[PDB]
């Protein structure tokens, strides 16, 4: 399973931003990564936001799971 | 690098690794529900003493 | 909070300083490159005098 | 109690403004370095071919 | 006889010195070791600055 | 095991003084004991 998780980061990193393979990241898949937010993080050209801001968005929702048991707070219903 | 200017410049290639670790692990934790290892007082007493007594 | 007992993190900090001394060790330096800028010239410069003595 | 979730995501939107100037800096960064490499490939040929 | 041939090797080594400079880079983004012939590297603690 | 010979020339250079975690180790062992001692007397 080690060659399974190692081929997740390697494949993802090349595809997400940058690597005949180095200039493939020069156009970048940042145009593919762009459409998720709205438009506004446009500065990803050489300081690439959507390359980095996906890992940090993954590390937040991964740490939302551990905190969920402690801060329950929910009634016998749903919120607004 | 500029201050030392000795044959104690060999030590300085480590000191820029020390700045990127607690430069990052203090900047990650500003996120919504993240956790910083330099919050706990345990490892910082293992960052001072093996470095400070490496000087004397 | 006032946490306790400390058997944790500090053994997981020195494994990290096998990582950071692996990445940052492979860093291209402009200054280092500059220091390889004059090594090619003056060997060929005296090589011009190597044919100046081979003739004269 | 996470209305401070938005304000740590709101400040990271204002830095995307200056990130469009960070690109120029990024583009500028190593231009000198690549040029720093163009000077050695240019000097070594021309200084030798006339000497021959 | 000798000085036209001792300059000829100095012409021949200078003809080999430029052709090895064309060997190093096939592209701007070419290589991190083929550029490690002209610009130098050394042993531990050489580059002071 | 090639996380060694890339940085093995570095180690025996500065671990002569840098690998003195014995003091750190000694402090850690003592710290664990005092915590246990206070929880023993509660």
């Amino acid at each position: 399973a080690s060659v399974v998780p190692l081929k997740d980061r390697r494949l993802l990193e090349v595809k997400l931003g940058e690597l005949d393979f180095t200039p493939s990241g020069i156009a970048g898949a940042f145009q593919r990564g762009y459409y998720r937010y709205y438009n506004k993080y446009v500065n990803v050209k050489k300081g690439s936001v959507a390359g980095l801001s996906m890992v940090l968005a993954a590390y937040v929702v991964f740490n939302y799971c551990r905190s969920y048991k402690e801060l329950k707070h929910e009634r016998l219903r749903k919120y607004h | 690098m500029a201050i030392h200017n000795q044959k104690g410049q060999t030590w300085s290639l480590m000191l820029m690794s020390l700045i990127m670790f607690i430069g990052s692990t203090n900047i990650l934790g500003l996120l919504p529900h993240s956790f910083t290892p330099t919050t706990q007082l345990s490892m910082n007493l293992g960052m001072a003493i093996p470095l400070w007594s490496a000087t004397v | 909070d006032t946490s306790t007992w400390f058997i944790t993190i500090t053994s997981m900090i020195m494994t990290l300083f096998i990582l950071f001394q692996l990445k940052i060790s492979n860093y291209s330096y402009p200054a280092s490159p500059e220091s390889i800028e004059l090594k090619t010239q003056k060997h060929s410069t005296p090589w011009e005098m190597k044919w100046t003595k081979i003739y004269l | 109690e996470t209305f401070s979730a938005i304000s740590t995501i709101g400040v990271l939107v204002y830095i995307v403004k200056k990130y469009g100037a960070s690109i120029g800096a990024f583009a500028d960064k190593l231009n000198e370095q690549k040029i720093a490499q163009l000077e050695e490939v240019k000097q070594a040929s021309i200084k030798q071919i006339q000497d021959a | 006889a000798e000085f036209l041939s001792l300059s000829k090797a100095r012409i021949e080594a200078y003809e080999k010195e430029l052709e090895k400079m064309k060997n190093i880079i096939p592209f701007d983004q070419m290589t991190i070791e083929d550029l490690n012939e002209v610009f130098p590297e050394t042993k531990l603690d050489k580059k002071k600055y | 095991q090639f996380q060694f010979t890339g940085i093995k020339k570095y180690f025996n250079s500065y671990t002569l003084t840098g690998r003195m975690n014995c003091v750190l180790a000694t402090y850690g062992g003592i710290a664990l004991l005092v915590l246990y001692f206070k929880l023993r007397s509660k």
